[PDB]
């Protein structure tokens, strides 16, 4: 069936297994956490039906493109219940006034808004949230694929498991299947912002920490 | 199955004609060309930039001639009318104009029948974007999309309750649902051995977003490079 | 601002 092709319990599993259990600057605590979600994001991606099926090469570039979009989606979500603010995987939070003495209020508040607050008037559940992480995982339109078709292949399998589960736990809502997919287009837009920011941290060849004048000298 | 509701059937048919009538079909149209700056790239073209900008002042006026006839959109205040057109512009605008496209001959087609190569456009004033947009318009092809899934997806990112400085924006999701809804059944009623059809027009419009949101940029470094002014509509519009 | 624009919505 299509359930039995891209079961949402599997994808639920996969979810749940990577789930974890403030003294620095608000941005150093995200750096922080983000990186201990990147330590398990490929133990999540595993955990996703056909991901290991693929060519080594396509998983990575998967992972290389979307694990940004991936983690945002998570914390947001993780973050329902919250108030003007962020529930990190280190268990710390960043407040909404504390995220702008940053410098970072504009993109934040786009999180908070257009991410987190409609996830939490939706009552998006944890199930539809590794479908649609699992959608953004299986993006076609990866640079340097070598087989988009099978990847094309397994987000539409996504796309019926997703929408099955709907109409099967929402049967009153028949447009909740699109009221999903439709936060991507945010999580896409917030995710490119969000790398505008650490651009220079990405491109780096030069000599940080200022290590180069030390040596320069001695 | 994929039965078409009357209810469903009639908005289906009202978006159609609103697109129709105010953005004529491809095929349904005189094309011509001209021959200036045809050859290489260039920054600007100011004669080219001149015949584009008149012709996107015409298509805005369009675009709003378009949202008027939408179900409930002219129910909405005025504030929010104003906030959705200026939020959903260049979306509606790089779509239509995808929609224009010939690729035997690489080019897009404008609604005075103005039809322009890749190396035009980008002189036009496309510039960094050509590439991105033509881009596009190859992804849309695959996708067979007739006046009123193209009418749909354009009414469906106008109408988006996910804007800033919406006062009401509860009423402008109810008012997307059932535009949402007719696409979804009328997608599958012409594709039924291919359901995914749906989601993947659907997720077209992720890409739009940020096409035109670079769009948004391109009208900033325009009002750079060109001598004169935004035309006073296209200011009012994405400024 | 909007002059143009609140003339093409108000017809
Ligand atoms: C990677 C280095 C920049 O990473 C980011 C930086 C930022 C953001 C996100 C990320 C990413 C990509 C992931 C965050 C993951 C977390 C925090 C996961 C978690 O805790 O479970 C938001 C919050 C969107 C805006 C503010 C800044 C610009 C600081
Ligand atoms: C508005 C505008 C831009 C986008 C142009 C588009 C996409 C309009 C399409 C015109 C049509 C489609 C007219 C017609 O049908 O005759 C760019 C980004 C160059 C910045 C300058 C002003």
């Amino acid at each position: 069936s299509a359930n039995e092709d891209m079961p949402v319990e599997k994808i639920l599993e996969a979810e749940l297994a990577v789930e974890p259990k403030s003294p620095n600057d608000p941005v150093t605590n995200i750096c922080q956490a983000a990186d201990k979600q990147l330590f398990t994001l490929v133990e999540w991606a595993k955990r996703i039906p056909h991901f290991s099926e693929l060519p080594l090469d396509d998983q990575v570039i998967l992972l290389r493109a979307g694990w940004n979009e991936l983690l945002i989606a998570s914390f947001s979500h993780r973050s329902i219940a919250v108030k003007d603010g962020i529930l990190l995987a280190t268990g710390l939070h960043v407040h909404r006034n504390s995220a702008h003495s940053a410098g970072v209020g504009a993109i934040f508040d786009r999180v908070l808004t257009e991410l987190v607050s409609k996830m939490r008037d939706m009552q998006m559940d944890k199930t539809e949230l590794g479908c649609l992480r699992a959608i953004v995982l299986f993006n076609p339109d990866s640079k340097g694929l070598s087989n988009p078709a099978e990847v094309e292949a397994l987000r539409e399998k996504v796309y019926a498991s997703l929408e099955a589960y709907c109409k099967h736990k929402y049967p009153e809502q028949p447009g909740r299947f699109a009221k999903l997919l439709l936060r991507l287009p945010a999580l896409r837009s917030i995710g490119l912002k969000c790398l505008e920011h650490l651009f220079f941290f990405k491109l780096i060849g030069d000599t940080p920490i200022d290590t180069f004048l030390m040596e320069m000298l001695e | 199955s994929y039965t078409l509701t009357p209810e469903v059937g009639e908005l289906i048919e009202k978006v159609r004609k609103a697109h129709q009538e105010t953005f004529p079909a491809l095929c349904q149209l005189g094309k011509y060309t001209t021959n200036n700056s045809s050859e290489q790239r260039v920054s600007l073209d100011i004669d080219l930039w001149d015949k584009f900008s008149e012709l996107s002042t015409k298509c805005i006026i369009k675009t709003v001639e378009f949202a008027k006839q939408l179900p409930g959109f002219t129910t909405l205040t005025i504030a929010d009318q104003i906030t959705l057109l200026k939020a959903a512009c260049l979306d509606i605008l790089i779509l239509r104009i995808c929609t224009r496209y010939t690729p035997e001959q690489d080019t897009m087609t404008f609604s005075d029948g103005l039809t322009l190569n890749r190396t035009q456009m980008h002189n036009a004033g496309f510039g960094p974007l050509t590439d991105l947009v033509f881009a596009f318009a190859n992804q849309l092809l695959p996708l067979e999309m007739d006046d009123a899934e193209t009418g749909l997806l354009s009414a469906i990112c106008l109408i988006c309750g996910d804007r800033q400085d919406l006062e009401q924006p509860d009423r402008v999701d109810m008012l997307q649902e059932p535009l949402l809804e007719a696409l979804k059944v009328y997608v599958r009623k012409r594709r039924p051995s291919r359901p995914h059809m749906f989601p993947k027009m659907l997720m077209k419009i992720t890409d739009l977003r940020s096409i035109s949101a670079k769009g948004a940029e391109r009208v900033i470094t325009l009002k750079m490079e060109i001598p004169g002014s935004m035309p006073p509509l296209i200011q009012e519009m994405l400024e | 601002k909007h002059k143009i624009l609140h003339r093409l919505l108000q017809d």
